[PDB]
């Protein structure tokens, strides 16, 4: 199938530059436009340019004239983009989407966040959400993992690697002080925990780090 | 540049009605060659966005019959009949025939439904939180409807402000209720000096509050 691979959580400091790339299987890379949409937090949609690989021709929207330079690897099927002069008007996630004839943008990729700040990297501490002692549930447990003080964004959890998906509620982060938290809960029947094993996977990209926790009771 | 507006911003809707969402470009967007490049998309909560109608019309590979586009000129109508739970998110228009491409400022279509009073649980912090310094109670509000909620907290009785923040989560994709969780974070000091945590939850589905409660024994 047509995918994208792209770098995943980048942070750069103000006046940097940074590049991220978007490998592409799935097609003949050199028979159609990579083409990068920015979006910022719960902002909308903006082009940004497209590059035709087997040319290497170029074509940006004006507005990110001397922000963005497209470029591009055909051996590797590779697309890359470099973003220079930074600010934090720069933080947004950054996609790249192929387009083919007729229409644009029927595969995209999943997204980089970039952050642009002059703090460094920080990867979460993950705390166990579980019942007091005392506490009597019905026929449902809630269960959780508290993800705290990281930085930057994203963090995404996932439940016994994914194969529990039903009942998942993962809330927006906060911020404090420069460090984000967020908390991601499970409901499961009472009958399964703790006699069930309910792991939950906290994957921070910015920090290459996957953590696997077992969660138990108290 | 072409300006793409769409109308209306957020669009509620029950489940098996029809929901129209208007595009109206500042310009003809007609290419050269005839063909008018104008795409819907939809993109769900934290998931990149999906092509849905092309040139218009046209339905991409897969996408469900009830999605239907229309129009020409600068005004174009993308209507989804009998709208379902997995139908929410955002959904843009774009035009893809002057350069610079431009989309549409979006509409977030939302679900509406019965009100549904939420499940409130406690969580004590871990001891594992202890050597940070900070301990966090999380109070954990599940599965209500409609979103706007009242979290108090109490501490040995008195009721406190500081050190509370809040998170949603985005609306269900099944069920369409949200959660969201309020949690008190205190220096670890604090935290041990003090022996009940209450926190409560007020919402429309009941004058009463549903208060949810633990002591460090």
């Amino acid at each position: 199938a047509v995918q994208f691979l792209e770098s995943g959580a980048e942070l750069a400091k103000p006046g940097a530059s940074v590049k991220m790339s978007c490998k592409a299987s799935g097609y003949t890379f050199t028979t159609y436009w990579m083409h990068w949409v920015k979006q910022r937090p719960g902002q909308g949609l903006e082009w940004i340019g497209f590059i035709s690989p087997n040319t290497d021709y170029t074509e940006y929207n004006q507005k990110f004239r001397d922000k963005a330079t497209l470029t591009a690897d055909k051996s590797s099927t590779t697309a890359y983009m470099q973003l220079s002069s930074l600010t934090s008007e720069d933080s947004a996630v950054y996609y790249c989407a192929r387009s083919f004839i007729g229409y644009n943008f029927d595969f995209w990729g999943q997204g980089t966040t970039l952050t642009v700040s002059s703090a460094t990297t920080t990867a979460p501490s993950v705390y166990p959400l579980v019942p007091g002692c005392s506490d009597t549930s019905g026929s449902s447990v809630t269960l959780g993992c508290l993800v705290k003080g990281y930085f930057p964004e994203p963090v995404t959890v996932k439940w016994n690697y994914g194969a529990l998906s039903s009942g998942v509620r993962t809330v927006s982060s906060v911020l404090q002080s420069g460090f984000y938290s967020l908390s991601s809960l499970v409901t499961v029947p009472s009958s399964t925990w703790p006699s069930q094993t309910v792991i939950c996977n906290v994957a921070h990209p910015a920090s290459k780090t996957e953590l696997i926790k077992r969660i138990e009771p108290r | 540049e072409v300006l793409m507006t769409q109308t209306p911003l957020s669009l509620p809707v029950n489940l098996g009605d029809q929901a129209s969402i208007s595009c109206r470009s500042s310009q003809t967007i007609v290419y050269s060659n005839g063909n008018t490049y104008l795409e819907w998309y939809l993109q769900k909560p934290g998931q990149s966005p999906k092509l849905l109608i092309y040139k218009v019309s046209n339905r991409f590979s897969g996408v469900p019959d009830r999605f239907s586009g229309s129009g020409s000129g600068t005004d174009f109508t993308l209507k989804i009949s009998r709208v379902e739970a997995d139908d929410l998110g955002v959904y843009y228009c774009f035009q893809g025939s002057h350069v610079p491409f431009t989309f549409g400022s979006g509409t977030k279509l939302e679900i509406k439904r019965a009100d549904a009073a939420p499940t409130v649980s406690i969580f004590p912090p871990s001891s594992e939180q202890l050597t940070s310094g900070g301990a966090s109670v999380v109070c954990f509000l599940n599965n209500f409807y409609p979103k706007d909620i009242n979290v108090k907290w109490k501490i040995d009785g008195s009721e406190r402000q500081n050190g509370v923040l809040n998170g949603w989560t985005d609306q269900d994709s099944k069920d369409s209720t949200y959660s969201m969780s309020s949690t008190l974070t205190l220096t670890k000091d604090e935290y041990e000096r003090h022996n009940s945590y209450t926190c409560e939850a007020t919402h429309k589905t009941s004058t009463s509050p549903i208060v949810k409660s633990f002591n460090r024994n």
